[PDB]
Parts: C-alpha cells; structure tokens; sequence
C-alpha cells in the first residue's frame, strides 16, 4: 500500500497500550495507602480504575477487585523513625505478633472448592487415595529441626487429585495436637528429614487446625508463611546458626 | 505392584478422574490412557481423555497427508534405499511450480510437484485445529483468548504462502518444504531485501521475541518462589489475594519498579505473544510491494 | 505505637518543626540564590 | 512509597555485613546495600555511550560506537575509543548487573520466598559474558567482540555474521533456537489461561482448577499441572542463552571456518561412504 | 551447654568441640566437591603450569 | 481516589512539563528559518 | 482504621482543603506567565 | 459499572485533546503547502 | 530531627560527592583535545 | 519503644550538637575548602 | 563509631583505591599513542 | 552498647583510637604512596 | 551425608578408572612419538 | 562392593572418612599395578 | 549392597561387554589394515 503508513497507527494506538495495560496490572494493592491507614501521597502515572465484573467461582456472592486494602487485619509496630521510608520494628518478639517476615491476613472461613463436591485439600486417611500393599513402605518418618534436633514424626500424607501432588506434612506432636507446614521448603537427604527454616523448639507458635479435614482460606497464609518468619530473623548473631545460614548450595 | 512414597516432594497418584461435563462429549473419550508414572513426583502423570470426531480427524489426517506430501520427495532422490534417506533426511528438498509457472497448478509430478498437495492438506490441518483452540475454549463456557494468540499466529502464516505469493503471481515466493530447504529461504529473504535490519517491522517483530525471555525467564522462577506460600493455584489468588500475592507485589516494585496482579501477569505475557508474529506479520506484509529494498528503505524513512 | 487516620503523618509539629525546617533548603538556595547564579550568566554569553 | 498492604513488610536487615547502613527505601524503588552502588553504576555508564561521541563523530544513539579493542594488541589494553572506553564500560555495566542480582537477594532474605529469582537473570550473565570473558580472552585479545550500540552491532550481526557460512547449519545454535521458538509456544496459551477463568463470555461463574484438565487435555493432550507451566515456561527462555553460548563457545575458537562445513560428517560413514544417493548424487 | 540465650557454648574442655564443627554443619561442601573442584581444573590449572620449564629455549 | 495531591508536583509534574518542553524545544530550534541561538554572530 | 465509601475524600468539606492550593493557584501563575512570558515572544521572532 | 468516568475525563479525555492535537499538526507541516506560520525568513 | 546522625550523615557525604564529582570527572576526561596530558597529542 | 512529640530521635538537646556539628560544618569542611581549592581550577584550563 | 572500622575501611576502602586505579589503567595503558611497552617492535 | 552524644558512637574516645591508625595513617600513607608515584609518572611520558 | 553411595559412589569405583584409562588412550592410539602399538607394520 | 559394613550410609562423622577413603585405599591396589608401568614409561617413549 | 544384584551381574552383565566389543568391531571395518575376513580371493 505504502512505504510509511502503517507505523503511524502503531506509535499511536499501540502507544495507547502500556497506558491501558499497566492499570490492569496495578489493581490489587492499589489504591495506595501509607503506614497506618490513610489516603496516600499519590497513585501513579497510570491511575487506578474502578473494578469491573468478577463472577465468583463457587457462587460465593459479590466481591469486586481491586478489593480489600484497608486496615481490617491486626497491625502493630513500634516506630523508630517517623518519616516515610525507614523500616519499622516489632514490639515484643517478632515471632509473636506476626510483623515483618511471617505474613498473613484475615480471610473468610471457607475451604477452597474445586469441582466434585468436596474441599481442594485432604489427607490420605480421609480421602483413601493410595494405600500400602507389597514391599517396605516409608510412611511414618522422623524429622530434624533447624537447630539440628529431632522435632516430630510425619506419618500421613495430604493427597491431591486434579494436580496429583501432595501439599502438606502433618507434624503430629506427642500431645496429639497437629502442626502444619508447607511443601516447597523441605529436603530429605536419606533416612531422616532435616529442616532449616524452623528450630525444634518453635513449632507450637504455629497454631493448630480446628478441623483435621477442612482447608479454609483464612488458614493458608500463616502455615505456609511462618516459615518465612524464621527466614528473615533466625538467628542472630554468633555461633552455630551462622554455620547453618551462610554458605551452602541447594 | 504398590506405589512408593518417596521422601517428601511429594505425590499421591490420581485414579479415575476425567474432568468436567457441560458442553463437551465424553463417549468419544473412549479410554483413559495408561498412566505413565514416570516418577511423576515433580510435575504430573495423567493421560486422557480428549475430544474425538471430525473436528479432529481432519487436522491429524491433513497434517498426515501434508506430512506425507513432502516426505516422499525425500525418498524421490534417495535411490530407493533407506540408507540414503536418513543420510539426507534433511538434505533432500522440495518446492512448488517454477517462478515461471507459479499460480498454475498445471505443473506435473515431475518438477514443481509436491507443494500444491501439502499446502492443500495443511490448509485443513491448522484451520480446523484453530477451530479447536477456539471451540474447545467453549467446551465448558470459557473465553477464547487461547485462539486470539492463534489468530495472530497463523498470521505470519498468512503472508509466507498465502497472501504474498498469490497476489504476487509466484509460488516461489512461498516457502520450500522440509528441514533444510526452508533455511535457504531464511537466508534468502535476507540477501535479497537488503538485510532486514533497517526493516523495523521484521526487526521490531524481533522486538517481541527477545522480550518473551524477559517475561518468562522470571515467571517460572518467581511462581516457583512464591509457591512456599500458596500462589501456585492461580485461581485463588486474583480476587481472593493469597499469601503468594504479598510475596510478589512488592518485589518488582522495589526491584525494577512496577508490580502486577494475579490477573495482571497474564496480560503482559500475551501482550508479548500476540505481537511477536503480528509486527512481523506486518513485517513480511510490507517486504514486497512497497520498497523491495530495506537498505533503500533505510535511507528514506529512519533518518527522515 | 500505632497511628490512626488523616492526616498522620503529617502532621504537627513534626511537620512544622521538621518538614518546614528541611524543605526550604531547596526552594530558596536554588530559587532566589540561583538568580544570583544568573548574575554571571544573564549576559555571558547570550548577547553577541 | 508502599502499597496498601505494605504496612507490615517494612522491616530492616537483609544486607550482608555492617548493619542497616545501606537499606533505605527511595520511592517504589528498593535502594539496599546494592542500591547506591547501582546508583553509582547507572550514573556512570549512560555517559559511556556519550563518551564515544565527541571522538567517533556521532552523538546520536543511532551510531554511537565504543568499538571492541583491536584484534592484535595483546593482553593489556587498546587505543582510546576503539577499546579503551570499551574497557571502561566493561566493569561499569557488569558492575551493575550484580549490584542488582544480589540486591534481589536483599529482598529474598528479607522475607522468605524461594531463592529462584536471583537465578534467572543469571543466564543473562551466561550469554552476554559469553562475549567478553570467554571468546575474546583466549584466541588473542578483546578484538573478537562487538560494538556496544543499538545499530552498529546490527550490521555487525548481519555482515560479519556469515563468517561461519550459514549459521542455521550450527547444531548448538539450531537447538538454542529450538528453545527460543518454544519460548513463545507455552505463553500464547498460558497467557490466555487465567483471563478466561474470571471473564468467560458474560456473567458466567469464574473457573476452578479442574477446568484445566478439560481444556488443555481438551487441547494437545498434555497437562503437567497448574504449576507445571511455570516449570515449562522457565524451560523456554533461560535455555536460549547457554545453548547459544554453546555455539559461541565452540564457534570461532575451535571452528573459525564455516559451520556449513559441519554437515558433511553425516555422509562420511562406511555404510554410505563410497556410495552417494539423493540430492548429492 | 547453655546460657539459655542462643544455642552454643563458651569454653570448657569436654562436652563441646569434641563432636561439633567437624560433623554436621558444612558437610555438604566436600560431597559437592570431587567433581567441581576436580572436574574443572584438569584442563585449566594444568593448562598454565606446563608453561614453565619447557618453554625456556 | 484515582488521583491524589502531594507527590506529583515535586518530582513527577516537574518532569511532565519539562518533558513537554523538550518535545517542543527539539523541533523549533533546528528549522532552516529560526534558531535565535546560533544565528546571532554571522 | 481508615476510610469509607466513594469517595472520602471526598468530601465536603475536605475537597477544597487539599485540592485547591498547588492545583488551583499552582496552575494559575503557570498560565499567567504562559501569557506574560509569551506576549514578549508573540512578536519575536515570527517576524523578519 | 464495568468502566470509569472520574478517570476518563479528568485524565483521559483531557489527554484526548493533546494526543489528537499535535499528530496531524505535523502531518500538515510535513506536506509542504500550508506552513502558514513561517513569515520570518520571507 | 529523625533521619540519622550516628549513621547516615557520614555515609551520605562519602558516596554522594563521589557520585557527583568522580563520575563527573569522566566527562571532562571526554575531551581528548583538552585533557590534562592529551594536549601533547592534539 | 518510642516517645511522644517533637521530635525524636533526636534528641533534646541535640539540635545544636548533632544537627549542626556534622551538618552545618559539613558546609565548611567542603564548601570553605572549595574557596581555596577552586583558586587553582577555574584557570586550569578555560584559558588555554 | 561515626563510621564503621572493621567493615568500611579494612577492605572496603581497599576497593575504593582499587575502583579508581584500574578503571584509569585501561585509559593510560591504552591510548592510541602512548604505550611505550607495546610499540617496541613495530 | 551505645551511648548518647556526638559522636557516641563515637565512641569517644573510640573516635581517636580507631580513626587515627588507619583513617589518618592509612590515608597519610595513602598520600605518602600516591604523591611519590606521580614523580615518576607526570613527565614520563605524557610529554611525547 | 549429602553425598550418595548406594548410587553415586558405585560409579566412582567401578568405571571411573576404566574411563580415565581408555578415553585418554584414544588420542595416542595414533600419535607421531610414543606409538609402541603401531610401530609394527612390516 | 564398597567400603565397609552395615549399614553405610552412614555414618557420623562421615566425609572425613569416606571421600578420603575412596582416593587411596581403593587406589592402593590400582597404584600397585600402576606405578610399575609408570617407571617403565619414564624412558619410552618421551625422548624421541 | 549399595547396588542391585539381579540388575548388574546376570543380564546387565551382558551390556558391559556387548556394547564394549561390538563398538570395538566397527572402527576397524573401514580400515584396510586388518579386516581379516574381507579378503577371500587369493
Ligand atoms: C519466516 C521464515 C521461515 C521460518 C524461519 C525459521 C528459523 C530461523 C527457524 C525455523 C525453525 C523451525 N521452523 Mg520455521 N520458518 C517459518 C515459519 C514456520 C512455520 C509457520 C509458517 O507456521 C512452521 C510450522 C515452521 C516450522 C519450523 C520448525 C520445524 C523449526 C523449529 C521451530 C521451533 O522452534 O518449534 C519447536 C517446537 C515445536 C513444538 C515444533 C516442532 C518441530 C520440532 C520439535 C523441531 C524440528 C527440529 C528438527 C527439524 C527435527 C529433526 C528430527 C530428526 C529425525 C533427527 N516455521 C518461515 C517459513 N524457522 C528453527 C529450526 O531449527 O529449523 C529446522 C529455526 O531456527
Ligand atoms: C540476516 C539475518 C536477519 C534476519 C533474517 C530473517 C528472515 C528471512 C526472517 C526472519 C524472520 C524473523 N526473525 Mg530475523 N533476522 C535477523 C535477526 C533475528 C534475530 C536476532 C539475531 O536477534 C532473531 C532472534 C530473529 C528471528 C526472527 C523472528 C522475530 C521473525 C520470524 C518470527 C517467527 O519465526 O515466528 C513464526 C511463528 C508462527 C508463524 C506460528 C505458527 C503458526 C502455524 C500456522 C501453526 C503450525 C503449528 C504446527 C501444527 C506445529 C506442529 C506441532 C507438532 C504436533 C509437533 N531474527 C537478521 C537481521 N529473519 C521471519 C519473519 O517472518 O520476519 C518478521 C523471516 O522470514
Ligand atoms: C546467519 C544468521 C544466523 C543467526 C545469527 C546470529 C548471531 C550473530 C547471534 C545469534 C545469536 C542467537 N540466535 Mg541466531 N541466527 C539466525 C537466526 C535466528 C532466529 C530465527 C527465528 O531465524 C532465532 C529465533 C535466533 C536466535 C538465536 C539465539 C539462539 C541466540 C541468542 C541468544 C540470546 O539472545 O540470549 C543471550 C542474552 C543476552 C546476551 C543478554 C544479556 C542480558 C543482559 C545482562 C541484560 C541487558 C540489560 C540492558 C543493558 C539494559 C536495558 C534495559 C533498560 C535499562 C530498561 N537466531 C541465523 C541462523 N544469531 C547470538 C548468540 O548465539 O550468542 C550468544 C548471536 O551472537
Ligand atoms: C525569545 C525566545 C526565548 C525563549 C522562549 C520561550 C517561551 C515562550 C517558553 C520558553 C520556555 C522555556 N525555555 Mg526558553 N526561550 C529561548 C530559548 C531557549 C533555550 C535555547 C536553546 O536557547 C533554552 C535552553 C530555553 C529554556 C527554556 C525552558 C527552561 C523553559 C521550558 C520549561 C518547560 O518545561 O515548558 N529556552 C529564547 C531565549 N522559552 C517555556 C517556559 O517554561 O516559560 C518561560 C515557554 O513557554
Ligand atoms: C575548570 C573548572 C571547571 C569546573 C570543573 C569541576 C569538577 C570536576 C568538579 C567541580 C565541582 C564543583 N564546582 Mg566546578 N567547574 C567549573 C564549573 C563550575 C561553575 C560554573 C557556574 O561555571 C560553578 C558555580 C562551579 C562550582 C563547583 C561546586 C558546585 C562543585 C564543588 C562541590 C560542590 O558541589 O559545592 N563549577 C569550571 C567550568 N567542578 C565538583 C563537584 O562536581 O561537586 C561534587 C567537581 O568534581
Ligand atoms: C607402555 C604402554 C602400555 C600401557 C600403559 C598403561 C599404564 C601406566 C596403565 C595402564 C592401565 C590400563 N591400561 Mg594400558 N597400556 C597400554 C595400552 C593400552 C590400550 C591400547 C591397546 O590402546 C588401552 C585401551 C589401555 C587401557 C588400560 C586398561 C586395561 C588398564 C587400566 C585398568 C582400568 O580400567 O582403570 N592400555 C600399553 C601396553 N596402561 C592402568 C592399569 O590399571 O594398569 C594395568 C595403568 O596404570
Ligand atoms: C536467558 C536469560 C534471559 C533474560 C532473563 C532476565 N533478564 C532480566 C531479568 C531476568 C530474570 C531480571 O530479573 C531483570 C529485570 O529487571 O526484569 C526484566 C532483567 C533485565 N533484563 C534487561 C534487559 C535485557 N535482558 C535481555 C535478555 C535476557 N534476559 C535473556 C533472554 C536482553 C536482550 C534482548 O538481550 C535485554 C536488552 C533489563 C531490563 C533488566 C536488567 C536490570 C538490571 O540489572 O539493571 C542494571 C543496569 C544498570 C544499573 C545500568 C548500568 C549500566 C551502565 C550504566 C551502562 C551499560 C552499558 C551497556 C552497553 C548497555 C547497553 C544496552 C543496549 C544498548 C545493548
Ligand atoms: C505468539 C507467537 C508464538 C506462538 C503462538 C501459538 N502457537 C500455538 C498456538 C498459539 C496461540 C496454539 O493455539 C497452538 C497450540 O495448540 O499450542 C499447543 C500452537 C502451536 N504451535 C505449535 C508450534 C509452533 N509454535 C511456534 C511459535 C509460536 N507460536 C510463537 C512463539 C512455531 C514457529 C516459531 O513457527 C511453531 C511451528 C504447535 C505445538 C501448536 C500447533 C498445533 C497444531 O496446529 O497441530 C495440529 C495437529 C496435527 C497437525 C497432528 C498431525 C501430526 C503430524 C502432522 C502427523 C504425523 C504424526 C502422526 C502421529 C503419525 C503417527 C500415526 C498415528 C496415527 C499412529
Ligand atoms: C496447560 O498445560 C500446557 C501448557 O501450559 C499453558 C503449554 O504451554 C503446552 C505447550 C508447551 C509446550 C509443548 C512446551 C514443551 C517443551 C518441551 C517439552 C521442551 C522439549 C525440547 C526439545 C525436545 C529439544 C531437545 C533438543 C535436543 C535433544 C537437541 C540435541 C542436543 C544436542 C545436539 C546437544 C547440543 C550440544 C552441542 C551441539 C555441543 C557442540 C560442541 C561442539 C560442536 C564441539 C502444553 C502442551 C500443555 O499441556
Ligand atoms: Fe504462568
């Protein structure tokens, strides 16, 4: 048709594009809030749109995103500097309130639903998935903490169907009160598991699941998030933990 | 035989779970393929089922017969022995009617032979398989975005042997057939049009292919990094922002200087895919009847 | 200690004995004194 | 600057030795212990494109040229603009890339995500550095490299890019495009994937993780999971870098001749050695 | 054995440094080695060491 | 929401008009007619 | 603790408190000098 | 709902008067018959 | 008040002038006709 | 643990001991050093 | 301690004098017409 | 343990026991090693 | 630990010597110095 | 065939007793039919 | 121990020689120095 023609519909329309896209990327999180709960200093060169249609996956009603941004979940920090930019500091222990590394938020009590008529996640004792018949079978195995010390025995699996991949290692204590712990943070070398995230004297800090079967969405934030709690902090400052944090490969 | 429980990765197998039933069919889905548990403790291990009929036994069969059309022009030169066939499994070659016959299908089986048949069986091997990334995208009630990166993908296929070399009066302007043949054409459209560098359409067609290792070099790293929280389930993180959507919405803001959402990261991933072969769709749709040279196009618009 | 709503911070007088006492170090020595820096400029060398 | 849920994540540390000495948030941008270093490297290298401008003859980004050192000066240096200024931007840019890939680790120890992100820019330091530290280092001097520009190395990738004949002939390269065409094969789908969940046709329920085994199994027949496409999307884009370094670790230092002279060790076989056949015959 | 603070010790003769250190912490270093410090210096370190006595003409 | 106040006019709106300056300046200072900076000697 | 529905702010009367200082008069002398420092340029040099 | 206004006229339609203003201004300056403003040289 | 006096006041004046002077040295090195020993060459 | 008002930290009385000894005399250990250092720079070598 | 002793000036100033000496080496060891160690044969 | 005043830290007089041996004598013998070198470099051989 | 034996050391004793034997013999199976195997021909 | 007895692995302390053991003792009878053939090739055929 | 018996002594003992021997009998069929069976005329 022409030598210089189609490009002047490319630097104009397709340049009206990173202005149409970056907003569809700056929805969740925005609008901007400061460090207490207050209309912020700005929003950006790509201002945020008012949310559109999001029909919910399991008839859960009406929620519009960008959605919850305000201060509903509990926050507590002891300020060391007042001007915006410098970090904050926990009041008590940083493993107590949940400020800094271990991150979560208050969600509504409903287990992730998929399809057939039951929750997304269940163990092997309930959802009789795959059993044990012939040969020697490694279900019921000892574990080691980040302090290089025995913690508990994992004796059951949490199975899956659509994605065929187990998710949790239910650590039952001697008390019988079960403690929960995610999947992409564990490494077993030989016969006994060795953890490097949480010591064997900090496992009750992660509270228990009130239902041994229900996997609600309020409770999938700390169980897989507290592992970060001892990834930032643990453990200052001298001695045997320095030979357990630095170096290494995997 | 039993099924092992290796030391924490982990896995438990899936039994007889097909999927959903609303608009698809399931009777043609005859048998769930035998599960190759290839120590499937990393990804998955599931085969079947799938959609069967004639919206399907046409792409395979036209793929086949297109696939069959170029391969016997590899056995044609061999000497009728299977030794030369794998020795030149690539050195053999095949093209359409001569640059002085072109549009004419009247080329015999001797010379400009087996290009009119493969492109005839290809033309029902990808225009009824784009009618299955667009139709099975409704087999339940979903969108069609899957065939909106496939309608700008068979668009670089809508110049190379369709729209250029048919209203240009030449089949030799359509691509040779096989493994080695078409590479004396990826270095033939290059000596000819004056080096396609100063051609910022093929050139900025490349500027949407060097960026799909700038969006996927980090996507398979970062969603493998937020996984220790629970953002691998990409259908409970968008509206119901998960705890892997607060281990990611700060990172790239702090780093390079802009974050996305869990609906947001799939909107730059396919705005660096629907424009790969589109700017090069326009970047082989303008390398023809405009200015034949791009060295004699790169001295008229580019410094002026 | 935690904070509340608009407009901490803010707010006073950590905005009046602080932010008022740090900001005007860029709206005078670069606003009015730059016109004294204009002195050796506003004729060297625009006029030929 | 911070998001609405960025009230809590704000915690100091992360950096190596000394303290929170460098770790101050400036804007949305993270200025950590590798922060005023990348402010140091950035405000030092943009003028390294404007240095080779008063000399070469081109201030314009069109044809700014800081050429690689001459092919034959040795293990020391070069002239000025033709290798010297080239050798100045050598530890300014490569000084910045890892003032940033271990400053990402100043955001990975700070929280507790997977250490897999400061790992994918690392292949960007395994195809670029297959051009400075690898090939130029041995066969003589830094002369076996390219000018820095946006165009100069283009007509360097073209004209001086047929020196191994026809490069499609190269088998390390071929298969460092065969991971560069499937690069975008598993993204044009994966990208449409999680838009059609929330927004189907109009007003229809959102989808769940079991409508992925009735669509892609309803597609090509394979379904390695929902996190099995962030582990076959990193099998797409990182590997177009070190099988390309492969035909830049074997190409010019061992076989500086044609690599179309490579596909004639497939016919030299006692079976079909003294007996030609197809095409060749 | 304890100050209740951290997880290690001060001095003393027994109890400590008898089977810590050279046991548990960085044991993966040598297992990772044997193929990295051995398989990447049979043509690099030996490459510039023969250039010594023979190249003296 | 949408657009706030005290952050744009300090570092962003300061490079919104300066950006709009050099997209006007870099056009009218090179035409074979005007100049008014170089054309003042010869 | 934070805020409520659209908009807040808002709000009456909080709209004309933080959106009428460097936006109403902040873009008024910017327009004044856009006529003041333009009328001395209306004549030089569109004319030779 | 589904779309916006306090974001499509305060910052969108207000840039729709600058996006469309200058584009053809230099399309009718590239075509040499108007010019129209260059009264200086002559 | 605030900021840092025992921290970021002896380190905000050590990599700040070095990030405004010694990096600025490179542009007056971008001369080779001036230059404080290149005068022998030109 | 944190205090109340203006300002911290800190730190009365450290308005004339912390924010004037390494802050205002910094405009002396470099600004006044420039007075004697520049007396042999402005002529090397703008006047060749 | 005003600044850090066994942290900022036992090896970090060792890469302060080292960050200056060698970036200029490839300016003085370089140059098209100085050398006096390379040009002794030709 | 930290104190109060300036520098503290400091840490008076850890401001004159560690800012003396390697700060002064480190940079004075970085001035007794750098100035001297020039005296075989200034004229060999920038003059050519 | 961290290094395997039931799998990864049975390859370090069984065939590590066979490799470091015959694979180095490949090059000097036809060499213009040592020979000792192709010295004989007549 | 490996090193020792049930079980392995193994072992505590390990490493100071494994990879030090797979490079001398297993070489103690390899280098028992090796060094003999090395002294036979200290003279044939290096000096041609 | 540390390796399976009925997978590296019985029938997998036949792939440590069957692969070792036949590949040693495929290098010297293109070489006319040996052959030992190709010449049967005289
Ligand atoms: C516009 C310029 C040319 C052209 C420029 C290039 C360049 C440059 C390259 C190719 C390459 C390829 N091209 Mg092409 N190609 C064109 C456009 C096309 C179109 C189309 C119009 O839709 C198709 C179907 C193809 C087909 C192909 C593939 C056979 C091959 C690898 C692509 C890839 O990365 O997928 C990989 C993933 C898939 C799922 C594709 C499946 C194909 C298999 C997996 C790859 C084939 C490798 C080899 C030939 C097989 C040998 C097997 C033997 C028995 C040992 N090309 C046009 C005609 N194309 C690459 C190549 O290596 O060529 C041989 C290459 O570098
Ligand atoms: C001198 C060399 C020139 C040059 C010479 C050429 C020539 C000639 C060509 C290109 C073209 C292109 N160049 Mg170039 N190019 C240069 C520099 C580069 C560089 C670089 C060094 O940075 C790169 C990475 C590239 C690569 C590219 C691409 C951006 C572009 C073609 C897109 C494509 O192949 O998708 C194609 C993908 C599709 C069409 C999708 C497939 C759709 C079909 C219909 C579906 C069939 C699928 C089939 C069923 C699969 C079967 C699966 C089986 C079941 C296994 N060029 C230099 C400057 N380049 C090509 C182009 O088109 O220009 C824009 C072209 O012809
Ligand atoms: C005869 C012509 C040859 C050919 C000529 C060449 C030449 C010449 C080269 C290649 C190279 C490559 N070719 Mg080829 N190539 C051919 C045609 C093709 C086609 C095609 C479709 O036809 C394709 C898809 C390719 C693709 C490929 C890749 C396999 C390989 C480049 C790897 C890479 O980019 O990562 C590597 C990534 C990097 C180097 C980037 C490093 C990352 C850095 C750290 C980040 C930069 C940051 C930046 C400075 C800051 C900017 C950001 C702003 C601040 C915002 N070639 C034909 C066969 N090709 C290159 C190669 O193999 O060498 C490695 C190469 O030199
Ligand atoms: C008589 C012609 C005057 C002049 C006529 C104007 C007018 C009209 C304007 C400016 C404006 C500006 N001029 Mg003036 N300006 C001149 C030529 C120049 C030259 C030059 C290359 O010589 C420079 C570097 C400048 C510098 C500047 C900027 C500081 C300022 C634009 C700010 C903005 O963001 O919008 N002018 C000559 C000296 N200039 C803009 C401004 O900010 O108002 C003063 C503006 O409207
Ligand atoms: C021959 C002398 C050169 C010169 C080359 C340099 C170099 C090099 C530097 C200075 C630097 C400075 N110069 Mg001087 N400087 C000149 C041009 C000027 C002019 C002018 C209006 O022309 C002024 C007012 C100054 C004054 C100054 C100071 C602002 C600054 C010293 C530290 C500081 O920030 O306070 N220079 C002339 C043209 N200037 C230093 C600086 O940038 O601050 C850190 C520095 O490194
Ligand atoms: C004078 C040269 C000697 C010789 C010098 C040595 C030396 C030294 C050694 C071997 C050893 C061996 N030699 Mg020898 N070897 C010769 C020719 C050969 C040829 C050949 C025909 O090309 C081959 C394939 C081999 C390979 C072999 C292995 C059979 C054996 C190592 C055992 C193992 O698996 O570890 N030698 C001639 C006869 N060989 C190693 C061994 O274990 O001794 C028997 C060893 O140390
Ligand atoms: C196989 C690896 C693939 C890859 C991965 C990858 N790239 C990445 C990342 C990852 C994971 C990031 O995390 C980081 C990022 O921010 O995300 C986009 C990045 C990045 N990839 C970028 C660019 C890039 N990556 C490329 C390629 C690739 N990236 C590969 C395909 C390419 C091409 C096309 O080759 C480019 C141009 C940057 C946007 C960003 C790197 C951010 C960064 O590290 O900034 C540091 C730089 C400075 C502080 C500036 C100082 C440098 C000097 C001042 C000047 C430099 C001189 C030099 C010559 C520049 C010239 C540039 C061009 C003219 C060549
Ligand atoms: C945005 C650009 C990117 C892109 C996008 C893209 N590619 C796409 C799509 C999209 C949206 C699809 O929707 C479609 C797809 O379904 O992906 C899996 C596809 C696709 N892209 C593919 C490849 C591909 N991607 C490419 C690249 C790219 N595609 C870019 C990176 C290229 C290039 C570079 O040219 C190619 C060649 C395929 C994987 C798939 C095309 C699916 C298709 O059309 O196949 C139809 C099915 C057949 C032809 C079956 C016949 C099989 C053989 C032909 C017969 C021989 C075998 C047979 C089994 C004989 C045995 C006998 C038996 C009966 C026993
Ligand atoms: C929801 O689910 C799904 C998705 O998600 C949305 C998807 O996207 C997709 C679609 C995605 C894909 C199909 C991508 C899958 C890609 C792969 C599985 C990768 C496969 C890659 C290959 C087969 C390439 C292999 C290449 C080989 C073997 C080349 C041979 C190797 C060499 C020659 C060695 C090279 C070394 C050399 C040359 C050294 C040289 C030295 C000297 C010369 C000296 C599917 C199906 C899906 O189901
Ligand atoms: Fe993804």
């Amino acid at each position: 048709d022409l030598a210089s023609l189609a490009i002047y519909s490319f630097w104009i329309f397709l340049a009206g594009l990173i202005y149409y896209l970056q907003t569809e990327n700056m929805r969740e999180g925005y609008p901007l809030e400061n460090e207490d709960g207050t209309p912020a200093a700005n929003q950006g060169p790509f201002p945020l749109p008012k949310p559109k249609t999001f029909i919910l996956p399991h008839g859960r009603g009406t929620l519009t995103v960008p959605g919850p941004e305000s201060e509903d979940r509990p926050i507590a920090l002891a300020r060391t500097a007042v001007s915006e930019g410098f970090p904050h500091a926990p009041t008590g222990d940083p493993m107590k309130d949940g400020v800094g590394p271990a991150s979560w938020v208050a969600r509504r009590d409903l287990p992730e639903l998929d399809g057939h008529g039951h929750n997304k996640i269940k163990p092997m004792k309930a959802a009789a998935g795959f059993h044990v018949s012939a040969g020697k079978n490694p279900i019921g195995l000892p574990v080691r903490g980040c302090d290089l010390e025995i913690a508990g025995k994992v004796v059951d699996i949490w199975v899956d169907i659509p994605e065929q991949m187990a998710r949790f290692l239910e650590v039952e204590l001697k008390d019988g009160s079960t403690r929960l712990l995610p999947m992409q943070m564990v490494k077993v070398q030989s016969n006994r598991v060795h953890v490097n995230a949480l010591s064997s004297d900090l496992f009750a800090g992660i509270p228990t699941i009130k239902s041994p079967t229900e996997v609600t969405l309020l409770e999938e934030d700390k169980i897989c998030g507290y592992v970060a709690g001892g990834l930032m902090y643990a453990a200052p400052k001298r001695k045997s933990v320095v030979a357990a944090m630095l170096a290494e490969y995997a | 035989a039993e099924y092992q429980n290796i030391f924490s990765q982990v896995q438990v197998r899936g039994p007889a779970d097909l999927g959903m039933t609303e608009d698809v069919n399931l009777a043609n889905r005859s048998g769930v393929g035998p599960f190759s548990t290839l120590l499937g403790w990393f990804g998955n291990a599931q085969l079947g089922p799938i959609y069967l009929g004639s919206l399907g036994v046409l792409s395979l069969f036209s793929g086949l017969m297109w696939f069959f059309t170029i391969g016997i022009w590899f056995w044609y030169q061999a000497g009728w022995n299977p030794a030369v066939f794998l020795r030149d499994l690539f050195f053999f070659s095949l093209e359409p009617p001569a640059p002085e016959y072109g549009l004419s299908f009247a080329a015999p089986l001797k010379e400009g032979g087996l290009w009119l048949i493969a492109s005839f069986f290809m033309f029902v091997a990808v225009w009824s398989w784009w009618g299955r990334t667009y139709l099975r995208a409704q087999a339940l009630g979903m969108g069609k975005h899957t065939a909106w990166a496939f309608l700008s993908a068979i668009w670089l296929w809508m110049v190379l042997g369709f729209i250029r070399p048919i209203l240009m009066g030449s089949w030799s302007e359509a691509v040779p057939y096989g493994i080695f043949s078409h590479l004396d054409w990826t270095n033939n459209f290059s000596l000819v049009h004056g080096n396609l560098f100063y051609n910022p359409f093929h050139g900025l067609s490349i500027a949407f292919l060097y960026g799909s290792a700038l969006l996927f070099a980090m996507h398979g790293a970062t969603i493998l990094a937020v996984s220790r929280f629970g953002g691998e389930r990409e259908l409970e993180q968008i509206a119901d922002r998960g705890t892997a959507a607060e281990r990611a919405a700060l990172f790239w803001r702090w780093t390079m200087g802009f974050n996305a959402t869990m609906e947001g990261i799939h909107r730059w991933a396919i705005w660096m895919a629907v424009l790969v072969t589109l700017t090069g769709g326009i970047g082989i749709l303008l390398s023809g009847t405009v200015v034949d040279n791009w060295y004699v196009w790169g001295q008229n618009h580019g410094m002026a | 200690a935690d904070k509340s709503d608009l407009g901490y911070t803010g707010l006073t007088d950590e905005q009046a004995q602080e932010l008022h006492s740090v900001y005007m170090s860029g709206l005078w020595l670069f606003s009015a004194v730059a016109i004294v820096a204009h002195l050796a400029v506003y004729i060297w060398r625009p006029w030929f | 600057a911070l998001l609405s849920f960025e009230r809590k994540y704000r915690v100091p540390g992360g950096t190596l030795v000394g303290g929170n000495l460098f770790d101050f948030w400036v804007g949305p941008f993270y200025v950590g212990f590798f922060g005023v270093a990348t402010f140091f490297f950035a405000a030092l290298g943009i003028i390294l494109i404007a240095w080779s401008a008063v000399l070469q003859g081109t201030w314009n980004p069109q044809l700014i040229s800081v050429y690689p050192p001459a092919l034959e000066y040795g293990l020391g240096g070069a002239p000025l603009a033709k290798g010297g200024l080239w050798q100045i931007i050598t530890i300014c840019a490569t000084g910045a890339f890892v003032s940033w890939a271990l400053r990402e680790v100043e955001i990975c120890r700070k929280l507790g995500i997977g250490y897999h992100i400061p790992f994918a820019f690392a292949f960007a330091i395994l195809a670029y550095l297959t051009l400075v530290l690898f090939r130029p280092v041995m066969m003589g001097a830094w002369g076996y490299a390219f000018p820095y520009g946006i165009w100069t190395h283009l007509d360097w990738v073209s004209n001086t890019g047929y020196t191994y004949g026809n490069f499609h002939y190269n088998p390390a390269h071929m298969i460092a495009i065969s991971f560069f065409f499937t690069n975008a094969l598993a993204l044009a789908l994966h990208g449409a994937l999680v838009l059609s969940a929330a927004n189907p046709e109009k007003g229809k329920e959102m989808r769940t993780p079991d409508h992925e085994d009735t669509f892609f199994r309803d597609l090509v027949g394979y379904s390695i999971g929902t996190l099995g496409i962030h582990r076959l999307g990193l099998l797409l884009s990182l590997s177009a870098v070190f099988f390309s370094a492969l035909c830049m670790i074997i190409t010019g230092t061992i076989w500086f001749d044609q690599w179309v002279d490579w596909w004639q060790w497939w016919v030299k076989l006692p079976w079909w050695a003294n007996i030609p056949g197809g095409i060749n015959g | 054995a304890d100050k209740t603070i951290f997880n290690d010790h001060l001095n003393t003769n027994p109890k400590t440094n008898l089977r810590l250190w050279v046991a548990f912490q960085m044991m993966k270093g040598a297992g990772w080695a044997g193929g990295v410090f051995f398989g990447t210096l049979l043509l690099i370190g030996f490459f510039r060491v023969v250039g010594r006595m023979l190249p003296i003409q | 929401w949408m657009i706030f106040d005290p952050r744009r006019v300090f570092v962003a709106q300061g490079v919104f008009l300066f950006l709009l300056a050099v997209m006007i300046h870099l056009i009218l200072l090179s035409t074979p007619s005007y100049n008014w900076l170089e054309i003042s000697a010869a």
